[PDB]
RNA sequence: AAGCUAAGUUGAUAAUAAAUAAAUAUUGAAUACAUAUUAAAUAUGAAGUUGUUUUAAUAAGAUAAUUAAUCUGAUAAUUUU
């Protein structure tokens, strides 16, 4: 009871109330911004339905496998647009995490609001498609897309990318293709160009995207460590 | 090659003197304080398990002191420091955590960088260990008693019916507003005031203990851990100190 | 007019004696402790929770003490509860007869 | 379950020693005796004193480092001992 969890000034259900609803909406839009406290908490959550969503897609047991559902049923909110919610859970989110062992959810702080003063955060999901087909780009990734501006404003300076950078572009990659995620960045760049006010060369841009692809992939003080005399 | 030096005759003429023995003085001070002969070490509390006495089958709590790494890394005496103890340290630290002016000193005695550094003072200069040497729970016997060193859990601010058990007020019988409080904090006029040292609502813990008397129930240098019958303060991950006790040496 | 010519020195640093990995150290003690305690995994083997033919709440049981160790006598009592604990070697169990 | 807790567990009630209070003495004049000394010398003597033990503060001293590709700190982030 006390410890375990954020209470977040909240009765205990009313608490619960608000952490499922938040889990409900990542769910339906990807990213979303809240304090930093409730997003910390609603992450939690969030990332619990998904194991529960991998673990019923995956083990054989179908007693346990109902169990799984009926714990993800327990979950959420499923009435207004999270109607279809439980389907998409299981048929389109959970398989994009497979692979990947937790951290499913991705808290970036904020500026804290000018009103209130309170702390400020993006809680979103993390490998999200950038492209949905019927409508360009798709409500995806913050961090992604912040990463490809980044890289243009490099390129625009004629600077090398900061190693920093270059980390977070692993780390992206890690879990992906590298066709899909070459494909993702080009899809990006070329709406960021649109939205700045930068020139867009096509064979240009793709030669260069394939360069930052290739140093991303293939991998490659004072004192002196010596032994007790 | 003489300096244009003078000199008092009032200076030169007077007799040689010795000065008397200060008992606020370190040496006076040493002779009377009531040592351990031998040296300590130090150690870090991992956690509590009972024990069971294998003849009587009788269960005591036990609270395991893992001594990971323990070294004498230099030692003081009373010509120099005015003291005789052993500068003890415990367990490896990455170069990244300590200062550069301490790893240069850790190099000095030919130590590794250190997690925590302890003097242990001893009676006499027999008591110290060579510099450099390693220390095993080996260094303590089963059966034996040992006074024990380390740092309370902190209670954060506390009142004053938790720091020292005050009885509060009654509980439903008109009582109002003031349940738990102090009651009064002094008296009228003819102190004016609140003497010094009022029992009062304040901070409580984190503090250092010394608990003596404990019995060593084990010793294993294959765990690189003592075990000690009862409770010793401080959280898990505690630095504790165990020196052979005093009172039943 | 000698200026001073400073020389940094590399701090040599040296690795240490033993090797322990002090977050396993208590989990080796309780091991170590119950090989001392039940000798082939007897007394473990009821209550355990693998085992499907175990001790449960409405089993009734007799505890025989050793005649060796102590002079007690043999108790009879229905159990109304094992008491399984974070290690191992300090589980009980609650058991009653009027 | 953790944590917190006592009705639970563990430990302490600080020695050894120094000088003493009341008191108890030795020798021994001043005063041919007597007198433990409100004389010179020499002794016993208390849960009291001094001290010890414990905690907090202070920081003499000691070890090391020296304008720095990772010197010592702070700001910042993730946190709980
Ligand atoms: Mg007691």
């Amino acid at each position: 009871t006390v410890g375990i969890a954020r209470k977040l000034s909240r009765d205990k259900a009313h608490r619960d109330a608000l952490l499922k609803n938040l889990a409900c909406q990542l769910f339906q839009h990807e990213s979303i911004v809240s304090t930093h406290a409730k997003c910390k908490e609603a992450s939690r959550v969030a990332e619990r339905i998904i194991t529960w969503t991998k673990r019923a897609i995956t083990t054989s047991n179908s007693v346990a496998q109902a169990e799984l559902k009926s714990q993800i049923q327990s979950q959420l909110f499923l009435a207004g647009d999270n109607r279809k919610l439980m389907k998409r859970l299981f048929s389109e989110i959970a398989p994009r995490y497979l692979e990947r062992p937790g951290g499913y959810t991705r808290v970036l702080r904020l500026e804290p609001r000018a009103n209130d003063s309170a702390p400020q955060s993006v809680l979103e999901l993390v490998d999200s498609p950038v492209m949905s087909e019927s409508h360009t780009v798709n409500r995806g990734n913050l961090k992604m897309w912040l990463l490809v501006k980044s890289v243009i404003n490099d390129d625009a300076n004629q600077l090398p990318h900061n190693p920093l950078t270059l980390q977070n572009l692993h780390k992206v990659a890690k879990f992906k293709a590298e066709a899909q995620l070459h494909g993702e960045i080009m899809l990006i760049k070329q709406v960021l160009l649109k939205e700045m006010s930068l020139p867009y060369d096509e064979a240009l841009e793709n030669e260069r995207t394939q360069a930052l692809l290739k140093e991303v992939y293939s991998s490659s003080s004072s004192y002196v460590m010596v032994p007790r005399p | 090659s003489t300096r244009p030096f003078l000199v008092a005759p009032s200076i030169a003429n007077s007799i040689t003197t010795e000065a008397p023995a200060i008992n606020h003085s370190p040496e006076l001070a040493n002779a009377r304080k009531w040592l351990p002969k031998r040296c300590g070490l130090i150690t870090r509390k991992k956690g509590m398990m009972p024990y069971f006495d294998k003849s009587t089958g009788e269960r005591s709590a036990a609270t395991i002191l893992e001594v990971n790494n323990v070294e004498v890394i230099m030692h003081r005496t009373s010509e120099v420091n005015g003291y005789f103890a052993c500068q003890v340290g415990y367990g490896s630290r990455h170069l990244s955590k300590v200062s550069r002016q301490m790893l240069g000193h850790f190099a000095s005695k030919v130590v590794n960088p250190k997690e925590h550094v302890a003097e242990f003072r001893v009676k006499d200069e027999k008591g110290l260990i060579p510099p450099g040497t390693l220390l095993k729970p080996s260094f303590f016997k089963e059966g034996q008693y040992v006074d024990v060193r380390s740092v309370s859990k902190g209670k954060g601010f506390t009142g004053v019916m938790k720091r020292y058990g005050f009885k509060g007020l009654r509980a439903s019988h008109g009582t109002s507003i003031m349940h738990r409080h102090g009651g009064s904090y002094g008296q009228n006029q003819d102190p004016g005031r609140v003497l010094p040292g009022r029992k009062m609502p304040g901070h409580m813990g984190n503090e250092h203990v010394t608990i003596q008397n404990v019995k060593v129930l084990k010793v294993d240098d294959e765990n690189n851990v003592i075990w000690v019958k009862g409770s010793v303060a401080g959280p898990k991950n505690s630095f504790v100190k165990i020196q052979d006790a005093i009172k039943k040496t | 007019y000698m200026v001073p010519a400073t020389k940094r020195k590399t701090i040599p640093v040296y690795p240490p004696v033993q090797r322990i990995a002090s977050s396993q150290i208590m989990k080796q003690v309780a091991l170590s402790e119950i090989e001392s305690l039940d000798p082939g995994a007897v007394k473990r083997k009821l209550i355990s929770k693998k085992n499907k033919d175990r001790l449960k709440a409405g089993d009734v049981v007799r505890i025989v003490y050793d005649s060796s160790k102590c002079s007690y006598d043999t108790f009879v009592g229905y159990i109304l509860s094992i008491d399984r604990k974070q290690l191992v070697q300090d589980a009980s169990l609650l058991l009653r007869n009027q």
